[PDB]
């Protein structure tokens, strides 16, 4: 139902916000792996 | 010197004296089985398999002999109760003498292998060092095991060339030894189908022959010989122990829950048959059927065989015993002599009342009578001053139907209560308490003792598995870690891979 | 035929004697009530 | 000494607290809502304060069958509707 | 250089948490046994199995919260999610006590994983595997109390429920029904646990008060070096001290530390055996000689007879509520009670 | 990088703890679980 | 007290048999030295 | 030059993420009234 | 014939198998990208 | 043991959980208490003449 | 006979104590 | 008598639900745990000074 | 070491101590039998336990009559 | 048969005790 | 228990016979 979207919506901004703050420095680590 | 806990390690690289130790062990086990049956025969009373079956007299190997078809004695009696027989040589007495003669011949062979320990067979013909080819040995033995397991099920159990095995109806009333035909269908994996036990040994017998055959011809792989230290006889003891405790857990469980190989006329009934009122359901089905067919109450309960009513009594529940209440069940409630009859309780209004039976958990239990709807209508009160349900207030009476007391009503409140005190145990029997000076306290059955002992051993052997297994994989440090281990091997970040020195950064 | 080269001697020292005896005597003291029952 | 980045350095860093000053209240709020919305009651089957008993009932709705067990509790629930 | 060794390689790399081949069993199962206990204590009831509230969501606190055992009706059912009891429904599964078997089985397998981990790390580092052997003592306790004991009984219902007060109820159950304190296999457990705790305190305090002076300052900790070959306390002054205070003392550091392994490990093993007996109601409940005399001699009273009165009190007072499926109805007049109380 | 002094992180976080725990202790007297 | 009679032989053997084993091994240890 | 995403990272967030969430739910619970 | 508990059985059997293969698929992959030098 | 000598006893959550109507909803604490009750009413069975065992 | 047994075992323990202390193997340095 | 004392104690004081008895259990379980740990860790790392046929 | 008539007959059965199939040999096939055996034991277990219910398999004493 | 039940313990120690003495003396002889 | 005791003691004697003959101190000639 809809309480699920309610509950899940903070965790997307939580993950979205981390993914954009951390993107450029994660791109480095994967390159290094050959 | 060796420490006491290590004396038997002198056998590790000595195949003949290992064989001599193993023969002596085998001698003592067969000797024990011989001795134990002799003591059982000297104390077994076979005059009443109805109320004094073997399982009430604390018989332990008797039922295992009967399970595979030894049923009678040179004295002329059989456990099924028929007289006049001649079992031939393979009587209880004859089985016991076999195991004793066997034990004696094993003793001698052991002396021989101990003195002549230095056989060339045991020497590796390349190096002249003692050595055993364990992989090929497993193949040979696994093949022997498959032949015997095939032949056991193909011939003994079928009755093709043997007696078969103990089988009974579902209420343990008509047991006997009988040939069994294999059940190849999926119901043969049902533990309560005896045909499955036949299928199992035939089928698994051939799998053993084929695997034994594989294991003789095909060498273990290099990866696996190294992983499991297959040059080390102690890896076999490690895995061997693990298999044995696997098997010991299994036989404990089927004994406790019941299977086709643990029948209730040999081992007693289970605690579950009391939990579910198994025999009471059937007993009552029969009386209702006598009664719709129009027999009087006296007639309907007189029709119930005593063997069935004896099953419906908590003194034969294996879960009512105690760890230091020793001996046979008969030492506790006495020797069952006679079913007294089925007790019916009526209040003064002539409602039928029902004694709440005691659960297996409870050493003591109160006396509460109820109606068909579950409503408490009488009890034996503890505090008397404010009691409303007392037998005296409610005018409870007891009438007996069937048995030794059939057709008799008691009204005087102290007699009535006294049978109320027995009804909580189920059906009501007369016992002989003087003959063994019975103390009146429930003991457990051979089902109880066998389960307990095998569960306890199984757990203990798990530690043996662990111990000897550890000692196989770590034999190189048994005596202590290397004194020139450098703190670089052991400190962090030194080696990309832990303990592998080839990965230094 | 040679003597078995695998034979070895057993040792029990005095502390092990003392430890072992205490174990048995104390075990006896604990189980004894249960044996008499 | 194993090559990962040390903890004492991650949680004094601006970047770390810039992500986690978002991710930590989001989780606290997320779980709050899981309760405040009632979804936790439903996901798990847990009775609400008004639905342990039927109004004039004082009987536990105790499961008494193995293979009819599912349908048993369902019948108790409709006894509250 | 096959794939199997490539994976061996990666599993056994030196990292902040070592993984290993045992990690594969250990980690999923340990995380799940724990995820389920926290899941269930925070959110899930015992209303339908026990008639109890049992989660924070219901109003319980950390002492009274538990993941409770399934209903007696379930028998020894494995109670798999996809099984004939829960029929795939997550919600019903939880309400039937499904999480109890979940925790208990992933628990069992996780303990295996852990012990295999102790085997795995010890082989790589080149030490003897005695920490793994000691860990058999916990394993035996766990399997005997949580698996073997109810498997002997009517059902899982009578195993321990996972929770603080629920476990407290289990301790009292065994007193009233099994008279477990009277069992010599428990008494050997007590002497091993308390003996261990004794040994633990006394060996820590001896070392701390037989230290050599290897630094100048008043904090004696600074003055150890992990790599020094020299011992850091005096076994000679420890031995003389205890010989003269207590009469005997250790003289052999290897025997001492092996004895610290032996004492608590063995006591747990002995209690495991006892509980195995109790699976079957094979209790050391009574002393027959005592009962015969007291039956015949009403002036004969001991602490043995007094304790059974208490056991009798516990059974009749807790049973109806504690075993709801038995519909025990004990009208007041039948309850055992002393005067006035 | 090493900016936020560690003592600050420890004081604040610690206060975070006391906060929530006192919420759970307050709840033992209010609402569900209180006997009222 | 009406007590199990085999209790006595059980307790007496339970002590004597293991105790004697230990003594045998101690004494043949001293004689080596 | 460290990595951001390690085994250690996963282990940490495997526990932590649902801790905070669970603390959220239990916080809300103190305000439930019968 | 093919009863619900047997359908469930296979359900559990396929489920279990997916989890180990997915897990072992993941683990083989990482082990090849991220190797030890030697 | 020394402070319970002055009868500062363990936590008491008997009936701490009730429903919207005010039914008691039992926890494990309440089961514990049923067993504590059976200990209470039986100990020193002849020694009490009055309804509370205040010492 | 129970009493005699209980007290004989107890008394053996006290004697073991005596020999364990005064007739111990005496610890010898290095 | 010891058990009698600890049964009556629980009826009169609910000692299992007392946090100081819970710290005693933690002290006592903890002590057995650490005893076995320390004993097994030292035993695990004895330096080789002996043969297989003699006590470590 | 003693030669005996019987020793000589059994000799080649203890002749190959240490001989190995190279590498992994039959391990992948053993693996197959192991997983098959596990699944078979599961079935056997879930039948006894009554989480696997099958047609005409009545797991009771009443499958004796 | 109604026999003396202290006869078993008497026979038992009659055998064991002097028997034990001799084994002890023989073994510590063999080991010197 | 009396029958057992008699047969046990007789059995130990026969076992003694066997070691007395076959496991004697062998005589030797100096
Ligand atoms: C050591 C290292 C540890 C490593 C272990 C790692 C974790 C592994 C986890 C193992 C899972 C095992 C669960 C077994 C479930 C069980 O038993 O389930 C129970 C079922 C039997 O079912 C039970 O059967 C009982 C008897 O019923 C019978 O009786 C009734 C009335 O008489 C009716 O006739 C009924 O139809 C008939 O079936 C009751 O009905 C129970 O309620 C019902 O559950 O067995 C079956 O699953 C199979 C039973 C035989 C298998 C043997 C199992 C051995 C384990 C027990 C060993 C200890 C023995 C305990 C005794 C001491
Ligand atoms: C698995 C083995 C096994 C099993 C299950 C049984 C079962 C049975 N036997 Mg048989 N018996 C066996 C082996 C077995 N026996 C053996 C090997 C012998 C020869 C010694 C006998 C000799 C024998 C006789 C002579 C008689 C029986 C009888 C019986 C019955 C009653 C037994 C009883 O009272 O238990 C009592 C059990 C106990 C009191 C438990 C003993 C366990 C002790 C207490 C544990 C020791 C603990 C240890 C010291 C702890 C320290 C460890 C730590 C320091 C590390 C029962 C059917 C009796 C019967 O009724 O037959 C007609 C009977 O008279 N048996
Ligand atoms: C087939 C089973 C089996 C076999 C063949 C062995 C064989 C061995 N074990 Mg293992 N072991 C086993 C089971 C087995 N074990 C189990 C089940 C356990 C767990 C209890 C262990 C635990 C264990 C430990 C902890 C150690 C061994 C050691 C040894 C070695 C020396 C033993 C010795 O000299 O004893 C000497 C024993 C005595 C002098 C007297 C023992 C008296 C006991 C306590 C009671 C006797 C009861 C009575 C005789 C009836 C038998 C019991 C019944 C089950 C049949 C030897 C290779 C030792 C080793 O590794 O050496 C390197 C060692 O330290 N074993
Ligand atoms: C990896 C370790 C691990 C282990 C050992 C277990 C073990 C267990 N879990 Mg857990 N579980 C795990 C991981 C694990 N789980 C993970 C990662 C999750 C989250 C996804 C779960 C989620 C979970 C739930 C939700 C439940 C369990 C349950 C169980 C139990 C039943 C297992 C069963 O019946 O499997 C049976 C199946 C197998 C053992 C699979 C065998 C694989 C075969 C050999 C391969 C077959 C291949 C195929 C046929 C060939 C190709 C076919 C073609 C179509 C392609 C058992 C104790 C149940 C439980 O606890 O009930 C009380 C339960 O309800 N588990
Ligand atoms: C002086 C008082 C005293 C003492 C010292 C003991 C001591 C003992 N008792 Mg007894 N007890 C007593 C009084 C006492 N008792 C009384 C008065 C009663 C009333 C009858 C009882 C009733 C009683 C019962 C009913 C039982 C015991 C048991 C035990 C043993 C507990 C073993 C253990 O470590 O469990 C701890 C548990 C384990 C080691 C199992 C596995 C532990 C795993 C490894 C935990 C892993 C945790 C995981 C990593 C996550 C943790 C985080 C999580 C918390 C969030 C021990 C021998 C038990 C027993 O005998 O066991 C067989 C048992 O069931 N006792
Ligand atoms: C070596 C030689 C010395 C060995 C003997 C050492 C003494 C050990 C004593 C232990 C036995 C104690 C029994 C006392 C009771 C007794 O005397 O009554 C004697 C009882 C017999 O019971 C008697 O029977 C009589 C009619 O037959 C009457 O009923 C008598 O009244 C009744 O007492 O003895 C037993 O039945 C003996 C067999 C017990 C063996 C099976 C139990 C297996 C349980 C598993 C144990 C494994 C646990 C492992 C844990 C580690
Ligand atoms: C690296 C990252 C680190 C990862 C984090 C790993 C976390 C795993 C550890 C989980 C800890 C389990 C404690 C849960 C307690 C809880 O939430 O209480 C939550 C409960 C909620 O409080 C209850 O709320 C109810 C809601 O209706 C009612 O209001 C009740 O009255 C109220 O009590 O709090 C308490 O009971 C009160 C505070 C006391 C908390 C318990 C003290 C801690 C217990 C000791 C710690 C356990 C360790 C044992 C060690 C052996
Ligand atoms: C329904 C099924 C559900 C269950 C399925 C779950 C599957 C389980 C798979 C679990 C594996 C997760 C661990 C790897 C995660 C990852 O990011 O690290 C792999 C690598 C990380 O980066 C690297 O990290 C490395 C260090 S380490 O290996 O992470 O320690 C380092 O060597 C390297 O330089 C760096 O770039
Ligand atoms: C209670 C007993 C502990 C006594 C305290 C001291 C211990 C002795 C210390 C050794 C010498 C000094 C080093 C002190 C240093 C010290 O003790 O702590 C400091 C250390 C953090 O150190 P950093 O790497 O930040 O810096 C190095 C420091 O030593 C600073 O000098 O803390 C941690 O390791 C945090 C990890 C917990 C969070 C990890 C969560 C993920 C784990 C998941 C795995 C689950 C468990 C495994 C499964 C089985
Ligand atoms: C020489 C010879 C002979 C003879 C034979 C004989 C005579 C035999 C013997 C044998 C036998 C006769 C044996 C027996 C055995 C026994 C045993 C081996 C036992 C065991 C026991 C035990 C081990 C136990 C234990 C215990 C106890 C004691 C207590 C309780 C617990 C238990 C159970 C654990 C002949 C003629 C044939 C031929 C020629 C030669
Ligand atoms: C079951 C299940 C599952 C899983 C799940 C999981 C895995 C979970 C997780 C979960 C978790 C993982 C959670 C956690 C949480 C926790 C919490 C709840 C915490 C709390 C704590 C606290 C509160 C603390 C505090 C404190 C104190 C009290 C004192 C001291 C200090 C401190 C601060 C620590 C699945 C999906 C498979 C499905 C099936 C079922
Ligand atoms: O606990 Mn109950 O309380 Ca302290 O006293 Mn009143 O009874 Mn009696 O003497 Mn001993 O026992
Ligand atoms: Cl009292
Ligand atoms: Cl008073
Ligand atoms: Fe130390």
């Amino acid at each position: 139902d809809w309480r699920v979207l309610v509950v899940l919506l903070p965790v997307l901004l939580a993950a979205g916000w981390a993914v954009r703050n951390i993107l450029p420095y994660a791109v480095k680590q994967v390159q290094k792996l050959l | 010197g060796l420490p006491w806990y290590r004396v038997h390690t002198v056998l590790i690289n000595d195949p003949g004296r290992l064989i001599a130790a193993h023969l002596m062990h085998t001698a003592l086990v067969a000797g024990w089985a011989g001795s134990m049956a002799l003591y059982e025969l000297a104390t077994f009373d076979p005059s009443d398999p109805v109320l004094n079956p073997m399982w009430r007299q604390g018989m332990f190997v008797l039922p295992f002999m009967a399970r595979l078809g030894v049923t009678g004695s040179w004295s002329g009696w059989s456990i099924t109760g028929e007289t006049g027989i001649d079992p031939g040589f393979w009587s209880f007495e004859g089985v016991a003498l076999a195991h004793i003669v066997l034990s004696g011949l094993l003793f001698l062979a052991a002396c021989w292998h101990w003195v002549y320990w230095d056989l060339e067979l045991f020497r590796d013909p390349r190096t002249g060092e003692p050595a055993l080819d364990l992989p090929k040995m497993f193949g040979i033995h696994l093949f022997l095991a498959g032949l015997l397991c095939f032949g056991f099920g193909a011939f003994h159990l079928t009755g093709l060339f043997g007696p078969g095995m103990w089988v009974s109806d579902p209420y343990g009333l008509t047991g006997s030894v009988q040939p069994v035909a294999p059940e190849w269908g999926p119901d043969g994996f049902n533990p309560y189908n005896p045909g499955g036990v036949v299928a199992h040994h035939i089928a698994a017998g051939i799998v053993g022959i084929i695997a034994g055959l594989f294991h003789i011809l095909v060498r273990p792989p290099q990866r696996l010989y190294k992983a499991l230290r297959m040059g080390n006889i102690e890896t076999v003891l490690s895995s061997s122990i693990a298999a044995v405790f696997f098997a010991a857990f299994v036989v404990a469980g089927t004994m406790w829950y019941g299977s086709a190989t643990t029948p209730i006329e040999l081992f007693g009934p289970t605690r579950y048959q009391w939990d579910s009122s198994y025999f009471q359901q059937e007993i009552n089905r029969r009386v209702q059927a006598s009664l719709a067919s129009g027999a009087t109450l006296e007639e309907a309960w007189s029709a119930i065989p005593e063997k069935l009513a004896f099953y419906d009594y908590i003194g034969n529940n294996p879960a009512k015993g105690g760890l230091f209440r020793t001996g046979p069940m008969n030492k506790g409630d006495g020797i069952a002599q006679a079913w007294k009859g089925h007790a019916v309780f009526r209040n003064k209004e002539g409602e039928e009342l029902f004694v709440r039976r005691m659960p297996a958990f409870f050493e003591s239990f109160p006396v509460i009578l109820t109606d068909k709807n579950g409503v408490v209508k009488a009890d034996i009160p503890f505090r008397r001053a404010e009691s409303k349900y007392s037998f005296e207030q409610q005018g409870v009476t007891v009438s007996f139907y069937g048995g030794e007391l059939n057709g008799q009503t008691f009204t005087d409140p102290p007699t009535v209560k006294s049978y109320a005190r027995k009804a909580i145990f189920g059906e009501i029997f007369e016992f002989d308490t003087e003959t063994l000076n019975s103390d009146g306290i429930f003991r457990t059955s051979p089902r109880g003792w066998f389960t307990f002992a095998h569960a306890v051993f199984a757990l203990l052997f798990f530690f043996g598995h662990i111990w000897h297994g550890a000692r196989t994989l770590f034999r190189d440090v048994f005596s202590g870690i290397d004194p020139e281990l450098s703190p670089e091997q052991v400190e962090w970040g030194f080696y990309q891979k832990v303990g592998d020195v080839t990965t230094r950064r | 035929m040679e003597p078995n080269p695998n034979r070895q001697p057993v040792e029990l020292n005095r502390t092990s004697l003392y430890l072992g005896l205490l174990l048995i005597l104390v075990l006896a003291l604990l189980f004894s009530s249960y044996f008499f029952n | 000494t194993t090559g990962e980045r040390p903890f004492s350095d991650i949680i004094t860093s601006v970047r770390y607290w810039v992500i986690h000053s978002i991710t930590i209240p989001a989780l606290f709020i997320a779980g709050w809502l899981f309760v405040s919305t009632g979804l936790a009651y439903d996901v798990f089957g847990t009775p609400r304060p008004d639905s342990y008993y039927a109004q004039e009932q004082r009987s536990i709705p105790l499961v008494t069958d193995r293979f009819e067990a599912k349908q048993q509790v369902e019948t108790f629930l409709e006894q509250l509707k | 250089r096959g794939w199997f060794d490539i994976l061996d390689d990666w599993l056994k790399r030196d990292r902040f948490v070592f993984v290993g081949w045992s990690g594969i069993l250990l980690f999923p199962c340990a995380y799940l046994a724990l995820g389920g206990w926290l899941t269930g204590t925070t959110f899930v009831t015992s209303w339908y199995t026990h008639g109890l509230a049992s989660s924070y969501l219901e109003g319980c606190n950390f002492l009274t919260v538990a993941v409770s055992t399934p209903a007696n009706s379930m028998g020894h059912s494995l109670l798999l999610l996809w099984g004939p009891e829960a029929q795939g429904d997550f919600t019903r599964w939880c309400q039937l006590g499904g999480l109890w078997t979940f925790i208990a089985l992933h628990g069992a397998f996780g303990l295996i994983g852990f012990m295999l981990r102790q085997f795995e790390i010890a082989r790589l580092v080149g030490v003897r595997p005695y920490n793994a052997i000691a860990f058999s003592a916990p394993i035996a306790v766990f399997v005997s109390v949580f698996l073997i004991y109810p498997l002997g009984q009517s059902s899982w219902f009578f195993a321990p429920s996972f929770g603080v007060a629920a476990i407290f109820r289990f301790l009292l159950f065994f007193q009233g029904f099994h008279n477990w304190t009277l069992n010599p296999f428990h008494m050997m457990g007590v002497a091993g646990v308390l003996g261990g705790a004794l040994l633990c305190a006394i060996h820590g305090a001896t070392v701390e008060n037989t230290l050599f002076q290897d630094g100048e300052g008043a904090s004696t900790f600074r003055a150890f070096n992990p790599t020094q070959a020299e011992e850091t306390y005096s076994m000679v002054t420890a031995n003389r001290f205890w010989s003269q205070i207590f009469g005997i003392a250790f003289s052999n550091k290897r025997w001492l530390h092996f004895f610290m392994l032996f004492v608590p490990v063995t006591g747990l093993w002995m209690s495991a055996i006892g509980v195995v007996g109790l699976a079957l109601n094979l209790r050391s409940y009574d002393f027959i000689s005592q009962e015969i005399r007291a039956a015949e001699d009403p002036e004969f009273e001991t602490f043995y007879t007094k304790n059974l009165l208490l056991n009798e009190g516990i059974r009749a007072w807790m049973a109806p509520q504690d075993q709801p499926h038995e519909n025990f109805v004990f009208p007041e007049e039948v309850l055992p009670r002393g005067n006035a109380l | 990088g090493g900016r936020i002094p560690l003592w600050i992180v420890a004081t604040v976080a610690g206060m975070g703890v006391i906060v929530i725990v006192g919420l759970f202790f307050y709840g033992a007297y209010a609402g569900l679980g209180s006997s009222l | 007290m009406e007590v199990n009679q085999l209790g006595l032989i059980a307790t007496a053997l339970f002590v004597l048999v293991p105790s004697v084993f230990l003594i045998i091994l101690y004494v043949q240890t001293e004689s080596q030295q | 030059s460290y990595p951001i995403f390690t085994v250690r990272w996963v282990a940490v967030h495997t526990l932590a993420v649902p801790t905070i969430f669970f603390l959220g739910a239990i916080a809300a619970m103190q305000f439930i009234q019968r | 014939t093919i009863t619900p508990s047997l359908k469930g059985f296979f359900i559990g059997l396929l489920s279990g198998a997916v989890v180990l293969g997915l897990t072992f698929a993941v683990l083989i992959a990482i082990s090849q990208i991220d190797k030890v030098q030697r | 043991i020394s402070t319970m000598a002055f009868n500062l006893n363990g936590f008491n959550f008997n009936h701490s959980v009730i429903d919207a109507k005010g039914n008691v909803i039992n926890t494990w604490a309440d089961i514990i208490n049923r067993a504590n009750l059976g200990m209470e009413v039986m100990h020193e069975r002849n020694a009490h003449n009055f309804p509370l065992d205040l010492a | 006979m129970e009493t005699i047994t209980y007290v004989f075992i107890f008394a053996c323990i006290i004697a073991l104590f005596f020999f364990a202390i005064f007739f111990r193997e005496p610890p010898r340095i290095t | 008598g010891t058990f009698n004392f600890m049964i009556v104690f629980q009826a009169e004081h609910n000692i299992l639900m007392h946090p100081f008895h819970q710290l005693g259990v933690a002290g006592v379980f903890g002590g057995a745990l650490f005893c076995a740990m320390h004993g097994s860790l030292v035993t695990s790392s004895l330096i080789r000074e002996t043969t297989e046929t003699e006590s470590a | 070491a003693r030669r005996t008539w019987l020793g000589d007959i059994l000799r080649p059965l203890n002749s190959e101590y240490g001989k190995v199939a190279p590498g992994w040999g039959t391990t992948p096939l053993m693996a197959v039998f192991m997983g098959l055996f596990l699944v078979f034991l599961l079935i056997i277990l879930e039948i006894y336990n009554s989480t696997l219910i099958l047609d005409g398999v009545n797991v009771s004493w009443k499958a004796l009559g």
